[PDB]
RNA sequence: AAGAAAACUGCCGAUAAGGUCUUCAAAAA
RNA sequence: GGUACACGAAAAACCUUACCUAGACUUGACAUCCUUGGCAAAAUUAUGGAAACAUAAUGGAGGUUAACCGAGUGACAGGUGGUGCAUGGUUGUCGUCAGCUCGUGUCGUGAGAUGUUGGGUUAAGUCCCGCAACGAGCGCAACCCUUAUCGUUAGUUACAUUGUCUAGCGAGACUGCUAAUGCAAAUUGGAGGAAGGAAGGGAUGACGUCAAAUCAUCAUGCCCCUUAUGUCUAGGGCUGCAAACGUGCUACAAUGGCCAAUACAAACAGUCGCCAGCUUGUAAAAGUGAGCAAAUCUGUAAAGUUGGUCUCAGUUCGGAUUGAGGGCUGCAAUUCGUCCUCAUGAAGUCGGAAUCACUAGUAAUCGCGAAUCAGCUAUGUCGCGGUGAAUACGUUCUCG
């Protein structure tokens, strides 16, 4: 029971408090970025492929 | 372009590219053991044999069948040892020793065909003779049937070579 | 033990990113990211006997840029320009009617020190059944001669079908990966087999570039002679 | 100048059964 | 076990949710392919409703079907259902330890040896010598980022006690010079220098081991369910409780408690937000309300300094537990949100056998910020600064 939750949580809910954020790739609902709409795991193949512009590695 | 092409399906599996004539005799699975693991290589032996009196052995090891097969194969192109025949058989009876192996090879009337088999019939079929007998008295170990095999008909006497020496007349009695 | 992926460690030294465009607010930093993966994702999977290399992708705040490098262009060119506006139909269903698009088809040059279309094509080997280090060996061979560096081919998986997954490398020349300064290109593909998933992770070294900058220039992409 | 220099001892027992893993070189336009 | 136990989970009231009880559905809430039309789905107001859902309404953007709205329709969709001992992918561990191998050659009947072991030097299989070995690849090192001095460009939203500061480029440190001893790498000392011999930190983690972890991110072979292991909704549950362990917070106190005044940061974040100021309130907060899309406006720095008081007590320590009254978020706070005020005041006075972390801006400690988030006893996690130590004689024992 994934693509249904996906497809809920899209869909508008009665209540604002009812909306909660998913990953927009996959459908993993906790560790989700939002500032990138992302989950933690769909943002390394991102970061490590290039399609994110400007997510460069980091050694401070 | 127009390449034809027509029935058929793709390329099937012809092959044949060969020279000087050899064979596999062997094709063991050695290994050693390391700090967790086994490394495995494969060991093979081939023969090498023109077919007309130029024969030759060799054993390599490698991580890969080809690989091993091709080292193996410069390694008797390299060390070939010369045979001379009689009547396409051996001139006199033999014994090859080599370690614990011990190969009987006996001269053979033009017909019998080759009476030997594992390493001494793929020697025998190398080197270009044809009746020949043999029997092994000792060991099955490839490797040392063809030590005791080559043996045994390197260290035959000529006809020629024994009366020439010996101050005789050619063969004559 | 495990490595950083090849192509990540590189980002923002030596190489550029695939897309390039600043969203408005969080909202919009989240479409405009998945809607050029389905882009990107589409081109892949579908259209792959093209030998696309790789696709970019540039947006303002509205319009969209799409750069595609292919081997053969003449299946997405199609019949006298047809599969191309066919395709075209596909890319604006996905992103909007409202924007513009601009497809830029561009033939490539050096295709063969590519790691998408050597991934791709060992990784088609496999589907047809083609004995496995017959098909390593030969895509090797031809990429050695093509006058590359070192390239490191590892195809783990249920190898040849087996029960019991194996994996097999094949390194052939000096590739130092723990370099920074060097030009090393990385692609993964999935080989969807009968008994499976294989994965096929090859490795190419492309000569050193002493460069600072991040691509701003074709790398494989070039025509040389 | 011919030196040497010296061991020393507490205690410290056991680890259920059967078990993968090398497929293959025929060789390759 | 190390390598699980503030772990997945960077937010369980509803939602999440995968679980239980119920009320409902069946090419289905989602998808394609096909014959076929589009002259809708929404949202919202009614009635019945725990809500799913039904019966009635405005019949709805648009664009003539584009997308979707449907009918017909069987292939099918679907599974967080099983198997991480079928896997791909990703990761822990030895371990950032210094290793792991190959080509040619030589020796050995052979597994195999050689190089990779000897002597010096390192953090290093780092380098130099020797050497039936000669070379090569991966790892090591450097190239990358940051901090430490300076030059150059720029001067607003910084500075404006005039050259800080911010961020672009560059210079600088190279065992570069010298002394000692070594064949040579190289070691030590000295000089100058902001920086001296990997100047500090980070990213970077070889072949492999543990059939190590995950089919519950995703993908996937195979097996299983198909008017049900699929779907929608309301309520419960993930928050239990004779107990045991792990990781943290608070303490047992005058190196302190309470009150008043007061000085000095860095980094980050912000328009459903940061919220200044003002008014009300014992307070959480409410109202008004500018300013700031940000070097401009906002997010009170605390330890620290001074003064007063407490006088060693289960206390002006310690805050648990319990009762009541308030404030905020949210349909909704009982199961099960947190904050404030009042009331009470458990244990605990340094903790047995045994154990953990740490070699400088480090341990200890004091605040600040961010992520997920409507709100959240996150005392968690990731970061930033203030103060700021002690010790290393040595490898006999101990672990690796
Ligand atoms: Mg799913
Ligand atoms: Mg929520
Ligand atoms: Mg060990
Ligand atoms: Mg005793
Ligand atoms: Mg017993
Ligand atoms: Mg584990
Ligand atoms: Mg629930
Ligand atoms: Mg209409
Ligand atoms: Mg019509
Ligand atoms: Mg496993
Ligand atoms: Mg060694
Ligand atoms: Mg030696
Ligand atoms: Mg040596
Ligand atoms: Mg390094
Ligand atoms: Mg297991
Ligand atoms: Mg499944
Ligand atoms: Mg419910
Ligand atoms: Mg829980
Ligand atoms: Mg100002
Ligand atoms: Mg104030
Ligand atoms: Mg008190
Ligand atoms: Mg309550
Ligand atoms: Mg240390
Ligand atoms: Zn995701």
């Amino acid at each position: 029971a994934k693509k249904s939750l996906k497809v809920k949580q899209t869909r508008i809910p009665k209540f604002a408090v009812r909306a909660y954020t998913r990953c927009q790739r996959c459908g993993r609902a906790r560790a989700v970025l939002s500032h990138f709409g992302v989950c933690r795991l769909c943002f390394r193949e991102l970061a490590y492929a290039g399609a994110i512009p400007g997510v460069k590695k980091a050694s401070w | 372009g127009h390449n034809r092409n027509n029935q058929n399906r793709r390329f099937q599996k012809p092959a044949f590219k060969s020279e000087f004539e050899e064979r596999i005799v062997k094709l063991k699975r050695i290994s050693k053991t390391t700090k967790g693991g086994r490394n495995m290589r494969f060991s093979v032996l081939v023969v090498v044999g023109n077919r007309k009196g130029k024969i030759g052995y060799g054993i390599a090891k490698a991580l890969e069948v080809p690989n091993a097969i091709k080292k193996a194969i410069k390694a008797a192109h390299n060390s070939l040892h010369t045979i001379e025949i009689h009547k396409g058989s051996i001139y006199h009876e033999v014994i090859g020793r080599s370690g614990a192996s011990r190969v009987l090879l006996k001269p053979a009337p033009q017909g019998t065909g080759i009476i030997a088999g594992g390493a001494i019939r793929a020697i025998i079929e190398l080197a270009g003779y044809s009746d020949i007998y043999t029997k092994n008295l000792g060991r099955n170990t490839p490797i040392n049937m063809i030590h005791a095999t080559m043996d045994g008909i390197l260290k035959q006497l000529s006809p020629r070579r024994v009366a020439i020496l010996r101050n005789k007349n050619l063969n004559e009695l | 033990g495990q490595k950083v992926n090849s192509n990540g460690l590189r980002f923002g030294i030596n190489k550029n990113w695939i897309s390039r465009w600043t969203a408005n607010s969080h909202a919009q930093t989240a479409k405009w990211l998945i809607e050029d993966e389905k882009i990107r994702n589409l081109f892949f999977v579908n259209y792959r006997n093209a030998q696309v290399s790789n696709v970019e992708i540039e947006r303002t705040q509205a319009t969209v840029d799409v750069f595609v490098y292919a081997a053969q262009p003449a299946f997405l060119i199609g019949s006298e320009n047809k599969n191309i506006q066919k395709i075209t139909k596909q890319i604006k269903q996905i992103i909007g009617r409202t924007t513009n698009l601009d497809l830029t088809i561009n033939e490539i040059g050096s295709p063969m020190l590519s790691a998408r279309i050597i991934a791709r094509d060992l990784a088609n080997a496999i589907e047809a059944r083609v004995p496995l280090r017959t098909a390593m060996r030969q895509s090797l061979i031809k990429v050695l001669k093509a006058g590359a560096n070192g390239i490191k081919v590892l195809v783990s998986g249920r190898l040849n079908g087996a029960e019991i997954a194996r994996d097999k490398m094949y390194i052939e020349g000096n590739m130092p990966l723990s370099t920074l300064r060097a030009d090393i290109d990385y692609a993964l593909e999935k080989a969807q087999t009968t008994y499976g998933v294989i994965g096929v992770k090859v490795w190419i070294n492309r000569g050193m570039i002493y460069t600072k900058g991040l691509n701003r220039t074709p790398a494989h992409i070039l025509h040389p002679q």
